[PDB]
């Protein structure tokens, strides 16, 4: 999945 | 208010529109040591982070710094007419408009009204390479699939993707003139979305001289600089 | 009857390729001193005037003077491939067809059917400028509206335009290499419309010297030459 | 199995792409002297004949011949960023896959799956002509019809069309540098469709040099070289 | 407004 | 008309 900047 | 003068219109206005291919409008900070934009994609998946030192500028005068929202989209169209040579000036005074002058074979003025915008990663991999392979690297895969895995080790940076059918691996070493430079801490490996690098690229120049870090399942830091002292940087977050 | 030999294709279809923007179709008549066209386009705002002395064709021969009809539009096209050191041969018979001739690496002549086609201004201001400013000015005026205002004073060309927000100034001096005359009779102001000079500076060249006549709230000539004896001439009606 | 090695990815793209314009999937016939392949196109007019020596190869190794079933479109993408300067590589295994190594400033290699896909003329007039000589010819010619009739006689290659109104005459003899050769029997006369011819000379290219070889209402066979060694040969069946 | 060249 | 190959 593409994760956003927001998990890291 | 300030006065700022940079000379090629055309290498600003392709700064901008290689903002604009991921964002649409961006608050600019305007200090005395530089001018800087931050900002994230409508989606939250890439944040762009621009900073122009004033040793970039002919001249460089603020006297109040202060921050300017402006519509990327709009700014691109000003100064698509912009020559290699020809001169840039940006000047806003107490008014809440921006005003942008484009000289070289005529003084161009555009007053434009001005519109309100409102962590460290642990990289273990970093390389050097030429836009042109980046470019490349993302069409190829783009032929195949919408996403593309990066693996980097010792004197080993390798980019590959795979559909339905066919794969593509895009393979270099110290040997290719495509790799500038190599330094791994470990074997490193991490996956990207092929539309975003696309848009990342797409900008990009064929000669310019790129550098990317990142880490396991981590996000990818890609930039480039402007008259050496300046510097365009993207964060892309991984496809984990 | 005549024939007569121009050299220097591409230049030619350039020529043909300005007209045709504000016209189709346009009555040549030849005579021994020349050839020469004058037109008004659709909305009778705009008066293209062509002049071609025969001291400007490698050969020109009118055994008979006369009127042909022709569609710029299928002329245009018949020129299309013509290369910038092709010959360029029109010939006309007794017979209602033009033979045009192309030649270079090969001679191709086309044989096309004919169709029949059926006061000096006191200018205060007077400037010389290079095509690239009129083609950049105009687009620059076209950001923020449809028309553009013309301002002569000695030694200072300015052209600008306002729209309901921005608004953009195009500012010349002799110290502009943009500017390469400039002689006025008094302060000069008038309006036009950016559209129509949109499309009389389309097939504009960035290094043609182009001459600009215009008076208060009075029409503006524009004109530019070929091979220095030839000569295109542009009279658009103001926006007052 | 086999690796053969052509240096000129650019080139190579291009006389895919030729082969692409009249033909959609095509079997390469790779043995130890050379590749080879041939095919129609779908509506039975024109065949497509071309050849590749070894000796036009850098390296060319084939332990076992084989046909391979090759989709022109999609080997075109494939071959579409390989530069004037890059080394390609055609390997095959034993497995039905191809893979596609385009080698420059970075080594990407592509795997694609392989698809299976299933009387000499007395030609009495020959000449050699520049491409740009047919292309333009071609485009002239279809300004006015879909038919273009060819006509040679000694030191005389005429291409010839009229529609409803117009015509167009495209002549040459050995003063033309369009010309670079002519050997003809007899009075040659025979017509073509011009839809055709376009798609043949599309991909030809400005200075190639083009042999041309045909009869009175015979079909007319289209050949140029590449690397010397190598040519495309199209054959195409007249308008009768 | 756009005026022709009927007016010159 | 327009000849096939087919027909040499």
């Amino acid at each position: 999945k593409q994760a956003t900047l927001f998990d890291f | 208010p300030f006065e700022i003068v940079f000379e090629g219109a055309k290498e600003f206005a392709q700064l901008i529109d290689t903002a604009s291919k991921l964002i649409d409008e961006a608050a600019f900070k305007v200090t005395e040591d530089g001018i800087s934009m931050r900002a994230m994609d409508p989606s939250r998946v890439v944040l762009i982070d621009l900073n122009l030192p004033s040793s970039i500028f002919s001249k460089y005068e603020v006297v109040e710094p202060e921050t300017i929202g402006v519509n990327l989209d709009h700014l691109k169209k000003i100064l698509k007419r912009g020559k290699a040579k020809d001169t840039l000036i940006l000047k806003k005074g107490e008014e809440n408009f921006l005003e942008i002058t484009i000289q070289g074979t005529a003084t161009r003025t555009f007053r434009v009204p001005l519109i309100d915008v409102e962590p460290e990663l642990p990289f273990t991999a970093k390389v050097v390479v030429l836009g042109e392979v980046l470019k490349d690297a993302v069409k190829d895969a783009s032929l195949v699939s919408d996403s593309i895995k990066f693996i980097a080790r010792e004197n080993e940076f390798i980019m590959k993707a795979e559909g339905e059918t066919q794969e593509v691996e895009i393979k270099l070493t110290l040997e290719d003139e495509g790799l500038l430079d190599i330094e791994v801490q470990e074997e490193t490996k991490s996956a990207y979305g092929v539309s975003y690098l696309s848009d990342m690229v797409k900008g990009l120049g064929k000669a310019d001289e790129v550098t990317i870090k990142f880490g396991n399942e981590m996000p990818m830091q890609m930039e480039y600089y402007i008259r050496d002292e300046g510097r365009l940087t993207f964060l892309l977050a991984p496809r984990v």
